[PDB]
DNA sequence: GCATCCGTGAGTCGAG
């Protein structure tokens, strides 16, 4: 039931060589594998939540 | 746990004092820490005990509010016509579970003074609370030690 | 940091407190500035942090930093479900499941 | 349709520590870096 | 031996940012005066969103247009970051019309002007668009307070309307610094400096003073005493 | 925890009999209407909602403070039951 | 978008001079902690009152030594001496000296300390001192208007070479507790409900406390007026 | 008395 969708990362007239990054896929990010985010943490206990 | 624990300091590191004044000025000179083993006239105390004496827990508390002295440091309190040697976030904790439970005697018999609350003497707490003050107040005191736990835990750093 | 005091801003009152918290704990050499003890806490991986409803700093210092996260698929939208009444098994008779 | 992140979603790191969302609290609410800067996340200790 | 009104200082960046300095002030009161505001700062400031969306030849938020790059999730995504200013007091609500076709790189420049509405940042990116791609959108800018999903306010215009979520709060980051001060033989008196970083929509000091009559506002709430008849 | 659940559990020689009262107490309150209280106006239960104060719609409340009023009375073979019934119906129409 | 909101209602809960209860609903999100915290910090510190900042004993060197004739040490009467509670009547007046001359088989209350212009004592039955037979007590203390809390080694204020300096409790507000609470109104179930708790010594009422430490905190936020 | 054969057991909710 997740949405598989591809996006196009290059743009018109962009050279291009073999193997170069056309369309990124489901859960990618310019080619590297993206599963999720990166947000900023703090390790404390906080009011039992 | 947090609150409850005592500091021990390597500063001061058991000299020996003829007068209070003596070791208060020592400390003045930063020779001696707060919370540091001392002798003073031939009987073990800290440079905090003699410093500050509060006349009852409100003013105490109000000392930590103020940023005189926090709640791991041992000092000398007034408590219930008692004249006591520890830290007043010992002071708390009993307080804790006197307004829990609404008594303030046998609260004061329960609870364990002298030693850091942890899982154990913790359970006995509740369990000694279960058996003289019945489950209500037990409950009361329960959802009290867990408010206090849970926002003394946040700021405990 | 650097950019704080380039800024026109010298070290906190309650990055003081904070210090002499993590002095007490044997996290920074005493007797430095308060910049060096702060890059001794920042190496430690450690941050002065301020309760947000409060404004006052948390006691000690707080590990901070970027992780990463994912969303897995057990989402409660797809998990919450209750029933009064409803379809019954032929047989049995009894609720469907 | 398009969901956004809610109270009982499930969260984790890939070094196995796995959560459930317990609170959205406001951003004013959130520990902060002395320059202003509010976290995301604040995960526990005990977990660890 | 008592604290009377201190010295104001107000320093300022452009429309962005601003510095606000209270000094002397009595032991505490940096944090007793600069947290509350942030709270207030960080929330309840009135501002400007793009509460909805309507694209021609587009139903729904989750399709793909002929000629352009980006999906309308992302053209709606870009769209959110839009900051719009109204000079007038008294609008509530601005439709932004924006026609354009060919290969180029629609930006936020592109939007026909209003009168009285000035985009604040009109190098934002909005889509690319390609030979023969042909984009025509009309977007709803509202006055809001906070922050309202889009699921809550589902506002539309017309029947192909895309409701978009909205944050209103022109603040961007609001900080305070507590500095070491004195006055005379007195010590440990607290400077309070309160930085403001805000979209333009709006300036710091704006935000500043009707936070602060918010405060006040709400002090007035005590006022009125009444008894409990709990008993 | 109920309020002053440990003066209910001192009240009977089992706590399952405490429970039956209370139920039992709160069927009758419900048949009759509520008419048949033993709590004066002032000791009637509260719920607190939008207009204000009003009578608390939770029989078992009523029961269990009531049995702590010490003003009901509870056993074995008090009376036959047809006619505790024909007389709670007599004082209390319902 | 379009928002709606009604003015709280202020509730007031009082037993006595000593103690109040006051809770503010309903309140926007946050806004419970927003007025909650600033309140309790400017009640605890800076709410003007009276404390015993020194004190002078005859034939008493230091705060340590022992009285012959009395069984209380130095320590345990300065303690006392820090939970009396003095009211002055003149704003005019900043500070006073009050005498207390005792001896033989009494026990010395607050009580005993000769009147003074404007000054009234709050607990006369306070607990000062026990003299035995042979006993003697005289003593002379000085109470100075302040705010919140300073200690002995703070000030070290003296009259005399023999005067002791004590820790000032200046602020007539013992505790404040705040809590907020999540209350419905209608639909929304977050709004907040902001309940607070406060204890005095009765010199100044809690609802004389709190209505002081909001008129301080409105007051500073007219600083931000004039550069 | 002691090896050997045949039948009957082997966690809970959830989705599937
Ligand atoms: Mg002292
Ligand atoms: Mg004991």
């Amino acid at each position: 039931g997740t949405a598989l969708d591809q996006r196009p990362r290059v743009v018109v007239g962009q050279r291009v060589r073999k193997g170069d990054l056309l369309a990124d896929g489901p859960a990618s990010e310019n080619g590297f594998l993206a599963l999720g985010q990166n947000v900023l943490v703090a390790i404390m206990p906080f009011d039992g939540y | 746990y947090y609150i409850t624990q005592v500091r021990k300091e390597k500063k001061g590191a058991g000299l020996e004092f003829a007068t209070p004044e003596e070791a208060l000025a020592a400390h003045e000179r930063g020779e001696v820490a707060l919370n540091a083993p001392i002798k003073v006239a031939g009987r073990e105390t800290s440079v905090g005990r003699l410093k500050y004496v509060f006349a009852n827990p409100d003013e105490a508390l109000l000392a930590v509010a103020h940023g005189i002295v926090d709640l791991q440091d041992v000092v000398t309190v007034r408590y219930m016509g008692k004249r006591l040697e520890t830290s007043p976030g010992r002071i708390l904790f009993a307080r804790i579970v006197a307004e829990a439970v609404e008594d303030e005697k046998v609260a004061w018999e329960l609870i364990q003074l002298d030693v850091p609350q942890e899982k154990n003497s913790l359970k006995d707490l509740v369990y000694q609370a279960f058996l003289r003050l019945g489950m209500e107040k037990t409950a009361r005191l329960l959802d009290a030690l867990k408010y206090y736990g849970f926002t003394f835990s946040t700021t405990s750093g | 940091f650097g950019k704080r005091k380039g800024e026109g801003f010298g070290v906190d009152k309650r990055e003081v407190e904070v210090l002499r918290r993590a002095e007490k704990l044997g996290l920074v050499t005493p007797g430095k500035t308060p910049e060096e003890q702060l890059k001794e806490l920042f190496l430690q991986g450690k941050v002065v942090l301020y309760d947000g409803r409060t404004g006052e700093p948390i006691e000690g210092p707080i590990v901070v930093g970027q992780m990463f996260i994912m969303k897995l698929y057990h989402m409660v939208e797809d998990k919450m479900h209750a029933r009064s009444t409803g379809p019954y098994s032929l047989i049995t008779q009894q609720p469907l499941g | 349709q398009k969901r956004k992140l809610q109270v009982g979603d499930k969260l984790a790191n890939r070094h196995g520590n796995k959560g459930v969302v317990a609170k959205i609290l406001p951003v004013e609410d959130m520990p902060h870096l002395p320059d202003g800067t509010p976290v995301d996340v604040i995960l526990n200790p005990l977990g660890v | 031996s008592k604290l009377k009104a201190p010295v104001f200082t107000v320093r300022t960046q452009g429309r962005e940012y601003g510095e606000f300095v209270l000094e002397p002030l009595e032991r505490g009161f940096g944090v007793t005066l600069g947290n509350p505001l942030r709270r207030i700062l960080l929330s309840s400031i009135p501002g400007t969103a793009v509460t909805s969306v309507y694209i021609e030849d587009v139903l729904h938020e989750f399709s793909t247009i002929p000629g352009v790059k980006e999906d309308v999730v992302e053209i709606i995504l870009n769209l959110k970051e839009l900051v719009v200013r109204f000079l007038n007091p008294s609008l509530q609500t601005v439709t932004l019309l924006l026609k354009a076709e060919g290969p180029k790189e629609v930006k936020a420049r592109d939007f026909l002007p209003v009168a009285d509405v000035e985009i604040m940042n009109p190098d934002l990116h909005i889509a690319t668009l390609e030979e023969g791609g042909r984009l025509n959108m009309e977007v709803r800018v509202d006055r809001g307070v906070g922050y309202v999903p889009a699921e809550k306010h589902g506002i539309k215009d017309r029947i192909n309307a895309i409701p978009v979520d909205a944050v209103f709060s022109p603040v961007r980051r609001v900080a305070f610094q507590v500095e070491d001060t004195r006055l005379g033989q007195r010590t440990d008196l607290d400077k309070l400096t309160l930085r403001i970083w805000t979209d333009g929509s709006v300036t710091p000091l704006e935000a500043l003073n009707q936070a602060v009559e918010i405060l006040r506002e709400h002090l007035t709430y005590f006022s009125n005493p009444q008894a409990a008849a709990v008993a | 925890a109920e309020p002053g659940i440990d003066k209910l559990f001192g009240m009977v020689d089992s706590k399952y009999r405490l429970t039956v009262v209370v139920a039992k107490r709160a069927q009758q309150l419900l048949r009759h209407g509520f008419k048949n209280t033993v709590l004066e106006p002032e000791e009637r239960p509260k719920m607190q909602t939008l207009e204000g104060l009003f009578d608390d719609p939770n029989a078992v409340t009523w029961a269990m403070k009531e049995l702590l009023t010490g003003r009901l009375v509870f056993g074995e073979n008090l009376v036959p039951e047809d006619r505790l019934q024909k007389e709670m119906e007599r004082l209390y129409p319902v």
